[PDB]
């Protein structure tokens, strides 16, 4: 349907034990693609998908090129931001940076992303309208202020609608088999007694793609989303996905529950009842 | 320096079949900072041979890890998961349960 | 198909 693609970069001062460290990952959806470390011995960019490594080496150089030219970016990023909010270098910090962009069925340009978090918050962000910053406090006002007077905004954007979009448009056929391919879950319940009064009632998707997914609970059709467990969305780590909720119940009133499952790999939402 | 508790689900990638090879997933998600040390156990003794997927994160900046190992569980074998982090007074272990 | 500030630019 619509599409997906983003890169991720961490970055992790450690004070005593030398360089920050670098890590960045790939993604299309929630397929991974490829992955780089700065502590790795490669020091290439390494393919994570087996419909990318088919790509050409002065595919792979002018990338890990890009990447490199960001860690420094970034490494440097965390020296002038001690500096600017004032913290001890002893102190271990943060910096983390998403950029990538979407695109509709027919694949026109949808939405772009380029932000930075500093210490798991936010500090700068580009807006939905691709023209200005969202700075949350002072130092990102100079940051802003630096880049705004460097036409930062200008050059990204050109990226994000130029080349994030057009590469993209080569994964996903590249990837026709797994990108584009989407998998209806496997479901089905489980009940797990507590005490002679009270069961458990587990709701179960297996085994499904893209990750995407809303699990509901039910009674006579009314809406039980206060005594409901919901876990965490987990990947199987085949490239498919997990999930799970759940109710208690009073026994023996349990085929008075409906489960209601929605996910676009199926052509109209399921319901369980046990 | 914002501080965040990680979420640790432990599970077979396909449901169990008592000596039949499944994977082992550890995944932890949700948590900052992003260093943690995460062991996979048969019995109570760590696991050598454990990989793990690639660092990143959610759209809320918390990290997720995958932390992954092929097994054959028995009906006897035990098995768990050991993760600590600097949001732990002690390194919180999670008993891998077939009906989880 | 990664960023490429061509001159980069930090804070």
């Amino acid at each position: 349907g619509s599409h997906s693609m983003r890169y991720f970069s961490t970055s992790v001062s450690r004070p005593g034990r030398g360089e920050p460290r670098f890590i960045a990952v790939g993604y299309v959806d929630d397929t991974q693609f490829v992955r780089f470390d700065s502590d790795a011995a490669s020091q290439r960019m390494e393919p994570r998908a087996p419909w990318i490594e088919q790509e050409g080496p002065e595919y792979w150089d002018e990338e890990t090129g890009k990447v490199k030219a960001h860690s420094q970016t970034d490494r440097e990023n965390l020296r002038i931001a001690l500096r600017y909010y004032n913290q001890s270098e002893a102190g271990s910090h943060t910096l983390q940076m998403m950029f990538g962009c979407d695109v509709g069925s027919d694949g026109r340009f949808l939405r772009g992303y380029h932000q930075y978090a500093y210490d798991g918050k936010d500090y700068i962000a580009l807006k939905e309208d691709l023209r200005s910053w969202t700075a949350a406090d002072m130092a990102a006002q100079i940051t802003k202020r630096k880049w705004e007077a460097a036409h930062v905004a200008e050059q990204q954007r050109a990226y994000l609608e130029g080349t994030c979009v057009d590469g993209l448009r080569r994964y996903l056929e590249n990837g026709k088999e797994t990108l584009q391919r989407t998998d209806p879950p496997k479901t089905h319940m489980t009940h797990h007694p507590i005490s002679d009064h009270e069961a458990t009632l587990r709701c179960w998707a297996l085994g499904f793609y893209p990750a995407e997914i809303t699990l509901t609970w039910q009674r006579d059709g009314e809406d039980q989303t206060q005594d409901t467990e919901l876990v965490e969305t987990r990947p199987a780590g085949d490239g498919t996905f997990q999930k799970w909720a759940a109710v208690v119940v009073p026994s023996g009133e349990e085929q008075r529950y409906t489960c209601h499952v929605q996910h676009e790999g199926l052509p109209k939402p399921l319901t369980l009842r046990w | 320096a914002i501080q965040r508790t990680p979420k640790i689900q432990v599970y077979s990638r396909h449901p169990a079949e008592n000596g039949k090879s499944n994977f082992l997933n550890c995944y932890v998600s949700g948590f900052h900072p992003s260093d943690i040390e995460v062991d996979l156990l048969k019995n109570g003794e760590r696991i050598e041979k454990v990989e793990h997927s690639d660092l990143s994160f959610s759209k809320d900046w918390s990290f997720y890890l995958l932390y992954y190992t092929e097994f054959t569980p028995t009906e006897k074998d035990e098995y768990a998961c050991r993760v600590n982090h600097v949001t732990l007074s002690q390194p919180k272990i999670v008993k891998w349960d077939r009906d989880m | 198909l990664y960023k490429k500030l061509k001159r980069e630019m930090t804070f």
